[PDB]
C-alpha cells in the first residue's frame, strides 16, 4: 500500500489513529499501530490487516 | 467466519467477477464519480469495480476492503496501479476516518453484513457530505430464486425487500436518490428444450431471475449535519 | 403575452408526438425515482404531463403540479388527465411558485436546456425541495450528443448546450448534491437493418445507434440539501 | 386545482403568500377564480381550473 493512502485510515477499534512502522518498501512490509490501543496491525505484502483484533 | 466462507471463491473470484460485472458495469456507470475521486469498495472481490472506475471514471485513490486475506492478495495481485489498494477489513468497523471518502460501491457483499443497519451507520460516517453509497445485490427479497442461497452459506444473510433497503438508508441517515433493477442481458438462456438444467426448473424462471429482476441497486447520499 | 413555438407545437399534436418519443428513456428514469406513496412531485415543462399520469400510476403520489410555461400545453395536459389528484398550471422556470422546501421530487425532461437562467432554475429547484428530494434533470440536447447540436437551428430559444461534467459542477454551484449521472439507451426505437439507410433521418445505422444507444437520454440525478 | 394543493403555492415574484377568491369551486376544486399577491397586488387568474402563475411581464 502507498504510504500516502494511509493518511484516512484508523484504528478499527476506536477510529483513532494509527502510527506507521516501515519494514521493507510504496509500503510491502510492516505495521500500523494504535495510538490510543496500542494494537498492532501488521502490512504483509502491501496489504494492512485492519479487522478488529478478534477477527 | 467471512475468510473460512469465501477462501473457496479466492482460489473462481475472476468467475464472480465475469458474472457479476453484466450488471455491475451499468451501476458503476451510474456513479457521479469526479476524477481524483476517493473510493471505498466494501467487499472488494477480485477488486474489478475499482480497476473500472479509473479506467472509465479516473477515480484517484482506491481502497478494496474484504474480510478475506486470500481475496485482497489476488485483487492485488490483479492491479496494475498502487493508487488502488487493498486490505483486509470488516464491515463492522471501517477503519477510515470520518467524513474522508468521496463514494462508496458494494456489489454483492452488503448482506452477509452481521449488523447492516451498523454497517450503513458507519458508510454514512466515513462519507463525505454529499458523496454515494452504491449498494448492488442478487440477494433480496423480490428475487425469489435467490431466497434459497441461505440454504448453502454458512454466514446469516440479511434478505431485504426494495422497501426494507430504502427504509434502512434513511433510518442510518442517508438520503435515498435512487433504486433501480439492472436486468443482465448477457447471461446465455437455453431454448425450453433445455430445461431442467442444474440451477432452473423452467426457461420462465431463469428469464425472471435476469431480465426481469436482475440486481437491485439502491443510492443513498450522505448528508451534512442537520436539526433532529 | 408572446407565442412561441410551444404554443404551436400543443396546437398541432407535437405534444403527444413528444410524448410518445420522449417516454422511451423517461419510462427508465422514472422506474429508479425514489418516490414514495403520498410524496408532492413537480413536473417542470410538463407538455403533454405523460411523467405525473406514469408517476400516479406506478408510484402512488399524492400531489402531482405539471408546470409548463404554454397556457395551450397545460390545457392539453389537464384535458389528457382524468384525476384532480395531479393539477396543471402556467409558469415559468426563472421563479418557480412554490414555497421553500415544500416538494418532494422534480422530475425534467426534454426541457431544462431551455430556461433563461440555468444556474437560476436550479438554484430555485433547490430551494423548493425538501432536503433530501431529488431531481431528476433528463435531457437529449448536450454537449457530448453531437447529433443533438443541429437542434439549435430548428428552436428560436437561445438552448444551453451543456457537456456531462457542466451538469454536475451546475448542480454543486446552485446547492444540489450530485447522486448519479448516467445515459439512458433509447431500446424502443426503430433501428432499421444497415441496408435500409440512409432513411429520412439518418444517413448511416452506426449515426442512428450512437444516437440512442451510445449516447441516449442525459440523466443527472440532484439531491436538495439541509 | 384543488385548494388543498394550493397551500405550497406562492407569489413567483417574491415568494409571498398568495390570497385566494373564489368565483366557481366543485367541493375542493377550484374553476374559477384568483390568486392575488398579498404583497405586490399581483393577480393571477384560475381559468377553467388553472393557475396562470407567470410573472405579469409575461402575461
Ligand atoms: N463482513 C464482511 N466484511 C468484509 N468482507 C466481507 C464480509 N462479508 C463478506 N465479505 C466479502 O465480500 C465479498 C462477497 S462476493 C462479491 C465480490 C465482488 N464485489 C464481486 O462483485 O464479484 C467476498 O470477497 C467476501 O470475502
Ligand atoms: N422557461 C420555461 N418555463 C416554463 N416552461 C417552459 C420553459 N421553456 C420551455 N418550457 C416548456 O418545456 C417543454 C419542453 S418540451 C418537453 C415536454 C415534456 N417534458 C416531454 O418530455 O415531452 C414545453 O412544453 C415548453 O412549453
Amino acid at each position: 500500500m502507498k504510504e500516502s493512502l494511509m493518511d484516512i485510515l484508523c484504528d478499527p477499534l476506536d477510529k483513532s489513529e494509527l502510527e506507521l512502522e516501515v519494514d521493507e518498501r510504496e509500503i510491502i512490509e510492516g505495521r500500523l499501530i494504535g495510538t490510543v490501543t496500542g494494537e498492532v496491525y501488521p502490512i504483509e505484502d502491501g496489504i494492512p490487516n485492519l479487522l478488529p483484533p478478534d477477527m | 467466519s467471512v475468510r473460512d466462507e469465501f477462501d473457496a471463491w479466492a482460489a473462481r473470484d475472476k468467475g464472480m467477477e465475469d458474472r457479476h460485472w453484466h450488471t455491475a458495469k451499468h451501476a458503476l456507470a451510474r456513479m457521479p464519480v469526479e476524477e481524483g475521486d476517493t473510493v471505498v469498495d466494501l467487499g472488494t472481490g477480485s477488486g474489478y469495480a475499482l480497476r473500472a472506475l479509473r479506467d472509465t471514471k479516473g477515480i484517484g485513490r482506491g481502497f478494496g476492503l474484504d474480510g478475506s486475506p486470500e481475496m485482497v492478495q489476488n485483487a492485488r495481485a490483479y492491479t496494475d496501479t498502487d493508487d488502488l489498494s487493498f486490505l483486509v477489513g470488516d464491515f463492522d468497523d471501517l477503519p477510515f476516518d470520518d467524513d474522508s471518502v468521496d463514494h462508496v460501491w458494494s456489489m454483492e457483499a452488503f448482506y452477509y453484513a452481521a449488523d447492516p443497519h451498523h454497517t450503513l451507520e458507519e458508510i454514512a460516517r466515513i462519507l463525505k457530505p454529499g458523496g454515494t453509497f452504491y449498494c448492488a445485490v442478487n440477494y433480496y427479497e423480490e428475487n425469489v430464486h435467490s431466497h434459497e442461497w441461505q440454504e448453502h452459506i454458512s454466514i446469516d444473510m440479511t434478505r431485504w425487500s426494495h422497501a426494507e433497503y430504502r427504509e434502512a438508508f434513511r433510518d442510518a441517515g442517508l438520503h435515498v436518490a435512487e433504486q433501480d433493477s439492472i436486468a443482465d442481458l448477457d447471461i446465455d438462456i437455453p431454448a425450453a428444450t433445455e430445461f431442467p438444467t442444474d440451477d432452473w426448473e423452467t426457461r420462465e424462471a431463469m428469464v425472471e431471475r435476469y431480465r426481469t429482476f436482475g440486481t437491485l441497486l439502491t443510492v443513498g447520499v450522505a448528508p451534512h449535519h442537520h436539526h433532529h
